[PDB]
């Protein structure tokens, strides 16, 4: 294979994203399995090592070792208290080397540990070979994005990551700044420009305020929550539908782990339905004991559900604003990064706190920070 | 609805639920070919120690089995039928059932099997 170009890798903690800019346009590279983007998980088997797709359609079958999220652990020591919070919650065991979080897990029938850069790495090499398989050429440079809360230790350890992976990573860039560079917001006419990045996608919710001048970015403030996302709001339209199925049938589906895996799935699809619909209607045939479950659920009510999660995502934005010593008048843009954002009562609250102003959305959420590392990485090639 | 209104529309719907019966029915020739090999294991020669192992690689596939059944059954829960589709949705509350006694069939080995 002949040399190919810079990439721009969107490293997320559930999901992970590459893009290429090429022919004057940047261009999100669909994966082997056609998806344009990939799940940061490593699974390990008895017989093989599983990346993105294929290690999250077995995570079921293998709980324990399957790894995700080392993105929260990546730059950490032992006793972080985010280490020591998010352990309680995922199936995999996590380690104390000498300080060092590992992650424990079983592999060719041995007892294997690999430190949170490893896996990343293994994460960065399946984004590298999607580059390559659509290319058709050698993929070694790349611009790779972190959140802009990251200490130097968490900069340093995806820098690693990247250099394990066989990557030449030119540039380490902020998640948000990449956001705003997708959107060409220090190309714009005038003073110092304040933007609020509101990045709700992969499980976190991230709010950052950046200022602007003369191409120089400011990390201003950052605020948000770790766990927030998809996955709370779906949850609520599951208890909606327990509830609902105790009320028309006099039963409790919820200690039924399929059939609550079934209305989960098909809940996380009427919630996408609800972003462009106002009603998406649900049939499930033998739910539970026989029963069939055909249902609906308008936009309104699902909303209800979450209200206070959709209006608990203002809190961060006005921390943020008060931590960057700013009106919210004194913000010149809003970026929505990140697949829920989609939600149009979540763009509603957010354009209504910034009293009518244009969301910049344009850009699909959850491809926007690749896109903007893409772009960076077509300026370094 | 009416009566004998078979619509071009339900074909495309019953062409889904075709291939889906269709992985069912591989789905359903890998448990058989698991509940052979389970057979195999039990009137074999492996010693307790390498029985262990083989009962539990057994134990991996059959959860293969089960998570690829599941995955038939999110696939049909995603079809909206028509009330006026009766084929179809008689055709969909079939196969749901044949899948339900698969996975019944499947749990009668996983739950018997490295515990
Ligand atoms: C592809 O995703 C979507 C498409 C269209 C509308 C959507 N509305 C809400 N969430 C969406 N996606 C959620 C993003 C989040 C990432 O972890 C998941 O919970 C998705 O369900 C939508
Ligand atoms: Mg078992």
């Amino acid at each position: 294979m002949s040399k190919g170009p810079a990439v721009g890798i969107d490293l997320g903690t559930t999901y992970s994203c590459v893009g290429v800019f090429q022919h004057g346009k940047v261009e999100i590279i669909a994966n082997d399995q056609g998806n344009r983007t990939t799940p940061s998980y490593v699974a390990f088997t008895d017989t093989e090592r599983l990346i993105g797709d294929a290690a999250k359609n077995q995570v079921a079958m293998n709980p324990t070792n399957t790894v995700f999220d080392a993105k929260r652990l990546i730059g950490r020591r032992f006793d972080d208290a985010v280490v020591q919070s998010d352990m309680k919650h995922w199936p995999f065991m996590v380690v104390n080397d000498a300080g060092r979080p590992k992650v424990q897990v079983e592999y060719k029938g041995e007892t294997k540990s690999f430190y949170p850069e490893e896996v990343s790495s293994m994460v960065l090499t399946k984004m590298k070979e999607i580059a390559e398989a659509y290319l058709g050429k050698t993929v070694t440079n790349a611009v790779v994005t972190v959140p802009a809360y990251f200490n130097d230790s968490q900069r340093q350890a995806t820098k690693d990551a990247g250099t394990i992976a066989g990557l030449n990573v030119l540039r380490i860039i902020n998640e948000p700044t990449a956001a705003a560079i997708a959107y060409g917001l220090d190309k714009k006419v005038g003073a110092e420009r304040n933007v609020l990045i509101f990045d709700l996608g992969g499980g976190t919710f991230d709010v950052s305020i950046l200022t602007i001048e003369d191409g120089i970015f400011e990390v201003k403030s950052t605020a948000g929550d770790t766990h927030l996302g998809g996955e709370d709001f779906d949850n609520r339209m599951v208890n909606h539908f327990i509830a609902e199925f105790k009320r028309k049938h006099k039963k409790d589906i919820s200690e039924n782990k399929r059939a609550v895996r079934r209305l989960r799935t098909a809940c996380e699809r009427a919630k996408r339905t609800l972003s462009s619909s106002t009603q998406a209607s649900i049939e499930i045939d033998s739910l539970y004991e026989g029963i069939d479950f055909y249902t609906s659920i308008t936009r309104a009510r699902f909303e209800e559900l979450n209200a206070d999660l959709f209006r608990g995502t203002l809190d961060p934005v006005e921390k943020a604003l008060r931590d960057a010593k700013l009106d919210k008048s004194q913000i010149h843009d809003i970026v929505l990064v990140g697949g829920s954002t989609r939600i149009p009562k979540i763009q509603k609250l957010l354009q209504d706190f910034f009293n009518g102003k244009e969301l910049n959305k344009s850009i699909n959420p959850d491809e926007a920070v690749a896109y903007g590392a893409a772009v960076q990485a077509a300026i370094l090639s | 609805g009416p009566l004998g209104s078979n619509s071009p529309q339900e074909e495309v719907e019953l062409k889904k639920l075709k291939h889906l019966e269709k992985s069912v029915e591989k789905i359903a020739d890998q448990l058989e070919e698991l509940n052979k090999e389970l057979t195999g294991i039990q009137q074999g020669f492996l010693p307790k120690d390498l029985q262990a192992e083989a009962l539990c690689k057994l134990d991996r596939r059959v959860k293969a089995t089960i998570e690829q059944f599941m995955k038939i059954l999110e696939e049909i829960d995603t079809l909206i039928l028509p009330e006026n589709f009766k084929d179809s949705r008689l055709k969909r509350k079939g196969l749901v059932k044949k899948v339900q006694a698969f996975l019944a069939e499947c749990d009668t080995v996983e739950q018997n099997i490295c515990q």
